[PDB]
């Protein structure tokens, strides 16, 4: 169950906690003291939320939503059947990502790579702490975190956006967006130049980076190189996901009006404001 | 004629991400549990932002209310076009802000909720 | 009669998806596979996903081909042994990891070859050979000494190896005590004001690292071998490491 | 003859040739470019103090519903809006083909014409196909920064809460994947770069410890992996699929489906 050159890799060593303990593997993946935390968490929001599957009343995964607890609670706790749960549950996660995380740095460790992995993952919990824990906690409700559901937590988006008119008007929401898109872009860019210089005319050799980077500039006008494309990739996805976190931490925190308003700043300059004609005059 | 119900009832229907209907008995007629925007429920004759349940009117739908403004189909059809321009032109303001984030493009669609409206959402 | 259009299209879109996702996956099986136990025997359980048909690569400048999926190259003994007679358990190094090279500090058996840019030249030259380089990066590494993670010095920089193509340093040339001198992976040392600090090997590894037979150009091989041994280091030179690191 | 064309399969800007559609591509983009601008000015009322204060409000809008799909619609109503999109059609189209053949001319592999291809798919789809099938150009996307998020929000109201578009959530879904993707072989091959790894074609043809780790590191996280070369096979699919099942979601919205959320509660 090994990679025909796997062998020399697994040796001992590289945790962070618990020794040679749990240094060992189950199959492919590698356990690691942080590999039981991982499966605790897991498995204990999974039944947490089974169970707030049966005190719904439905087993349909297109139905089953857990609920916070509702905002009159405040930051105080609530019935396991009325948010209770939604918050043990969002604790269960918190631990199985930050596990998960932890576990990346001991196989990172042993394997002698970078950490740059479980750090950018980080940013995705940031992102997932500042919907369910920093927002929250700073508007002071648990109530206003979205609810567990496939379908529900939709509507918690379209609800929540539409609470401040057409959420694309916020700034930070903007950058985000260009973010993701280039993003897709950059990433799709890439490989489509990595398989065509891996995969050339019938007939042909394999071709050279600067045949790469010859052609990538012929498109953008510049030559970034490898270590530069993939350094660009996760700086705009990490990006992305940041501009997205301030996105929402602003959003009623700072923020409180219909976000096309937030523009009149620019168009209310004095040179201007008041000059009649174009569209705002 | 002049206002197929049947026909606007499917239109409203776009209306439910932020809109519902329902009577002051707590009975939907129809709607999600929308509340981004007001119970349409006796909107007929009502005057302009007055619904005692909705809380976020903007200020030009207040005020064109307390102007004298109770919806009527002719009013109704030029609102659902573009709130805000409508707002603006009724209320004489030129500054006025609407929050509904919507605008219903085909002028027959709106005389054909507003039928609907009549035939579902008249408190008698 | 008629069909809803719409759920004709998300079903099969779906059927597309599993399809595509079969053949990324067998197509990234050319390399690794099969699966051999921790024995060195096939484990016939190589899973649902089949090997691909095999693809040649007709490699530039003439250095021949390469089919994938193909016989397993791996051809080099590995000084490890079990530690427990179930599967699923680390191996550990009978001698010197470090240079026995394994783990951390593992190689892989490349071709013995310096790698060739666009025109045909090799892609990493020492500076002091190069085609007009300066050293306009800022700081110049060259001269400073070169300490190990112990705090004793094991030699100087000697000369910075570039990346003619990329144009960025990749090394440094460290001259050693005894006269000869070493290569160092740029990532693995810090470049501070007045030395070089490497965090990775102790001053005493600094010898066992491999060595460049052409004084003037490094293989492949011969990088998989100083790299490996130096990123190895932090696992292995841990017992020799003093603390307060920055 | 042949001696225009290979005057201009010389125009460059530096070290970068610009072919015969480069030219026409360039050209074509900056009336596109140029179209909406003077508008816009037009919409200032040419005085540069308001074109700066509402330049994200200015807006080229397509031609009225009554015009179906004629191009009789007159300028300062329809017009324009026409003609730019006839240059942004020409621009786009010509250098979708100067990718390609400038691919060929290196003699490499078309990859990057298709992943190109996708996202015209949905440019396509947005500004063109849909508006035809729909009857009118009314139903497209007009030219101006806050004038097309507006369209956006609008669009969605409309056929029903896009959210419930099963095209719409798979399209999402890629979207987020993108950046989980290359959020991940990004690190990854920082993770290994001490390795020479950023020499991914190299690795490819000829495996090193790096692309032995990284493809090590994740069987032992997520229990597969991919490969050197592979990885990138997911890259393109992962990125390439946002625009794919994207367009084919815009072009049932009103052609096929009205409303989202009902046609959602009946499947
Ligand atoms: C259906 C999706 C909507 C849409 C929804 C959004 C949203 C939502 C946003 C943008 C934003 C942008 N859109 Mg748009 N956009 C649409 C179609 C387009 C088309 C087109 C087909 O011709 C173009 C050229 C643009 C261009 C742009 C850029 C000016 C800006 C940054 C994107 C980016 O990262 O580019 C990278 C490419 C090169 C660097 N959009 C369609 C109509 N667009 C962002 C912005 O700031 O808008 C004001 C933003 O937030
Ligand atoms: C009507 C609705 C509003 C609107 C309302 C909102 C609201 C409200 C929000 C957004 C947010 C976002 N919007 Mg918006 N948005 C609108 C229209 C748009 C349009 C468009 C085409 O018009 C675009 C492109 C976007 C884009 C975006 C993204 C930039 C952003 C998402 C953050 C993110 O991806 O975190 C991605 C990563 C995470 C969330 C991390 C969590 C993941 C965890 C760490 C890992 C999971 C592990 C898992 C459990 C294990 C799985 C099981 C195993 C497989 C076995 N919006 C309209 C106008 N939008 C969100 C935002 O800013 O978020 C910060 C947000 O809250
Ligand atoms: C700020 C952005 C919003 C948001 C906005 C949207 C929008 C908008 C959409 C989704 C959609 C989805 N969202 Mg969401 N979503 C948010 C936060 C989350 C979190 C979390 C712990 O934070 C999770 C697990 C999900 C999960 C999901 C998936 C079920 C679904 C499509 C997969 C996808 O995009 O994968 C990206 C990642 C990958 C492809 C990698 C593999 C990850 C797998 C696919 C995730 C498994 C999720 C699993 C079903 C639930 C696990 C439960 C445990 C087993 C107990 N969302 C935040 C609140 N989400 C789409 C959908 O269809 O919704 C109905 C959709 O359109
Ligand atoms: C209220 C608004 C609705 C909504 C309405 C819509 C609509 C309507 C659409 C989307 C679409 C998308 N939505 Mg949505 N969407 C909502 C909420 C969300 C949320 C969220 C968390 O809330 C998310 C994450 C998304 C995410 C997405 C993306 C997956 C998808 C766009 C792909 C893309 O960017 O292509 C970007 C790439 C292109 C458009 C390619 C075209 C580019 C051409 C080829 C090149 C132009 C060159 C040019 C001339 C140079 C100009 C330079 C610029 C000026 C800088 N939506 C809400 C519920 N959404 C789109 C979709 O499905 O598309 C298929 C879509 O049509
Ligand atoms: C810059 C941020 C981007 C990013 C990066 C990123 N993601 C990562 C990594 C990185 C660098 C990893 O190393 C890690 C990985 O291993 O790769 C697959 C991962 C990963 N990203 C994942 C998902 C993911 N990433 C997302 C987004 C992003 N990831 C960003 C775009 C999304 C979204 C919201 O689009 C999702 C769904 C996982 C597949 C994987 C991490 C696996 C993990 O954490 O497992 C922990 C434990 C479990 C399997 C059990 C969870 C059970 C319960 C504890 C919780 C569930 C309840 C509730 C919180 C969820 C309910 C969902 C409802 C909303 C429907
Ligand atoms: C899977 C789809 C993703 C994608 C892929 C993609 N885009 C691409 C390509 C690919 C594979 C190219 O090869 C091509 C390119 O050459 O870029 C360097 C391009 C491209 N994507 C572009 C834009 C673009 N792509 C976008 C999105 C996306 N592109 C998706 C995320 C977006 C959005 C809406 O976010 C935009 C605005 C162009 C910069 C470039 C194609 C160039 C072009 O069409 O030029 C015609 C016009 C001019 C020369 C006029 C310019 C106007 C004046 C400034 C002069
Ligand atoms: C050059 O390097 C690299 C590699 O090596 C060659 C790699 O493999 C990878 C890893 C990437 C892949 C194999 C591609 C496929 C993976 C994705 C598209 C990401 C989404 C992930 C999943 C659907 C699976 C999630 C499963 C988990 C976390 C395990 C849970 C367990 C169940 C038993 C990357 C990034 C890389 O850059
Ligand atoms: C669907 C085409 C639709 C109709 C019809 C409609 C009507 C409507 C009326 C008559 C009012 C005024 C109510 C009163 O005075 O009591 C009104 C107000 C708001 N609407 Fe609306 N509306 C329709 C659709 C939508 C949609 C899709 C949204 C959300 C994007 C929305 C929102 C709002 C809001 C907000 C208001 C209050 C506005 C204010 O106070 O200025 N409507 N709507
Ligand atoms: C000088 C003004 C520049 C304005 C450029 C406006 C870009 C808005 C593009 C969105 C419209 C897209 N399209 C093709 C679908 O119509
Ligand atoms: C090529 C990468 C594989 C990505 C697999 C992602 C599956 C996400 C599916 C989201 C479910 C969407 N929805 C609405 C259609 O059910
Ligand atoms: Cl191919
Ligand atoms: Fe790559």
């Amino acid at each position: 169950a090994l990679l025909s050159f796997e062998r020399k890799y697994r040796v001992p060593g590289g945790t962070l906690v618990g020794g040679n303990l749990f240094d060992f593997w189950v199959g492919p993946f590698y356990v690691g003291f942080f590999g039981v935390a991982t499966f605790f968490f897991a498995a204990l929001g999974i039944i947490l939320i089974a169970w707030s599957a049966v005190l719904q009343g439905t087993w349909n995964p297109q139905l089953i939503s857990v609920y916070p607890p509702a905002l009159e609670y405040g930051l105080g706790g609530a019935p396991l059947a009325k948010g209770g749960l939604w918050q043990i549950i969002t604790i269960c996660a918190t631990g199985a990502f930050v596990s998960w995380a932890l576990r990346e740095v001991e196989i990172c460790r042993k394997l002698g790579i970078g950490y740059h992995i479980p750090f950018a993952f980080a940013f995705a919990i940031l992102a997932y702490l500042t919907l369910v824990l920093f927002r929250p906690v700073m508007m002071g409700a648990w109530g206003y975190a979205f609810p567990y559901g496939i379908w529900t937590h939709l509507d918690w988006v379209s609800n929540t956006g539409y609470t401040y008119g057409n959420f694309h008007y916020n700034p930070a929401h903007m950058i985000a967006i260009s973010f993701f898109f280039t993003n897709a872009l950059a990433l799709a860019l890439h490989g489509a130049l990595v398989l065509s210089a891996a995969n050339p005319e019938k007939g042909k050799e394999m071709r050279t980076p600067d045949h790469e980077d010859t052609f990538f500039r012929d498109l953008v006008g510049y030559s970034i190189g490898t270590l530069g494309i993939h350094r660009l990739g996760l700086l705009l996805s990490l990006s992305a996901v940041f501009f997205s976190a301030l996105c929402m931490i602003i959003t009623g925190t700072i923020w409180f009006d219909q976000w096309v308003d937030w523009w009149q700043w620019w168009v209310k300059l004095p040179w201007w404001a008041n000059i009649p004609g174009g569209i705002n005059g | 004629q002049e206002g197929d119900p049947e026909a606007g009832a499917k239109a409203f229907n776009q209306c439910q991400t932020c809109h519902v209907i329902v009577d002051d008995s707590g009975t939907t007629i129809a709607g999600r549990n929308a509340k981004t925007g007001p119970n349409l429920y006796g909107v007929v004759g009502r005057t302009a932002g007055t619904q005692a349940d909705f809380k976020g009117y903007g200020e030009g739908m207040k005020e064109a209310g307390a102007k004298g403004l109770a919806w009527d189909e002719e009013h109704f059809v030029q609102y659902v076009q573009d709130p805000t321009k409508f707002l603006k032109e009724y209320t004489g303001d030129a500054k006025a802000k609407g929050k509904m984030t919507f605008k219903l493009k085909k002028e027959a669609d709106a005389h054909n909720i507003w039928a609907y409206l009549q035939q579902v959402a008249v408190r008698p | 009669g008629n069909f809803d259009l719409a759920s004709l299209a998300i079903y099969s879109f779906w059927i597309f998806l599993a399809g595509l996702i079969y053949y990324l996956q067998t197509e990234n099986m050319r390399e690794g596979y099969p699966l051999e136990n921790e024995d060195g025997t096939p484990a016939a359980n190589q899973g649902p996903f089949p090997l691909p048909k095999p693809k040649t690569f007709i490699l530039p400048h003439g250095r021949g081909t390469l089919t994938v999926p193909g016989p397993e190259s791996e051809d080099r003994p590995i000084a490890l042994a079990r530690t427990a007679v179930s599967e699923g358990f680390p191996h550990a190094p009978t001698g010197d990891p470090m240079k026995d090279g394994v783990g951390p500090a593992s190689w892989v058996a490349r071709r013995d070859l310096p790698e060739l840019d666009g025109h045909g030249h090799n892609k990493i030259k020492p500076m002091k050979a190069a085609a007009g380089f300066h050293v306009s990066a800022g700081k110049n590494p060259i001269g400073l000494p070169v300490r190990g993670c112990d705090l004793e010095i094991a030699g100087k920089v000697v000369d910075i190896w570039v990346d003619i193509p990329e144009q960025m340093a990749r090394f440094l040339e460290v001259e050693l005590k005894d006269g000869s001198t070493r290569l160092l992976p740029m990532q693995m040392v810090k470049v501070q004001s007045n030395r070089v600090h490497v965090n990775a090997l102790s001053s005493d590894l600094f010898a066992g690292i491999p060595t460049i037979k052409s004084p003037t150009e490094v293989t492949l091989l011969e990088e998989d071998k100083i790299c490996g041994y130096v990123a190895g280091g932090l696992m292995y030179a841990a017992p020799k490491r003093k603390s307060v690191v920055a | 003859f042949s001696t225009l064309l290979g005057w201009f399969g010389n125009a460059q800007l530096g070290p970068i040739y610009l072919g015969s559609l480069g030219v026409l591509s360039l050209f074509s983009g900056l009336m596109w470019f140029f179209t909406i601008g003077i508008w816009f000015w037009y919409q200032a009322g040419w005085n540069p103090a308001v074109f700066l204060r509402d330049l994200f409000f200015f807006s080229l809008e397509p031609p009225a519903p009554e015009y179906g799909l004629s191009f009789a619609a007159p300028l300062k109503e329809g017009g324009l809006w026409l003609i730019a999109s006839f240059f942004m059609f020409v621009a786009v189209w010509s250098w979708w083909g100067r990718t390609y053949l400038r691919a060929q001319a290196l003699g490499m592999g078309k990859h990057t014409a298709w992943a190109f291809l996708s996202a015209i798919w949905l440019w396509m789809v947005l500004g063109f196909i849909r508006p035809i099938l729909m009857g009118s150009w009314s139903e497209a996307v007009p030219y101006g920064i806050f004038s097309h998020l507006d369209w956006t929000n609008n669009f969605s109201l409309v056929h029903g809460n896009l959210f419930y578009n099963p095209f719409h959530g798979l399209s999402i879904a890629f979207l987020y994947g993108s950046a989980l993707l290359f959020a991940m072989h990004g690190a990854t091959i920082l993770a290994v770069s001490r390795f020479g790894g950023e020499r991914e074609l190299e690795q490819i043809a000829d495996r090193g410890t790096a692309a032995e780790r990284a493809a090590l590191f994740w069987r032992w996280t997520m229990g597969f992996n991919a490969t050197m070369e592979g990885i990138h096979r997911w890259a393109i699919w992962m990125a390439v699929l946002v625009t794919l099942t994207g367009g084919i979601g815009i072009l049932l919205s009103g052609t096929v489906v009205d409303n989202w959320y009902v046609w959602g509660q009946n499947h």
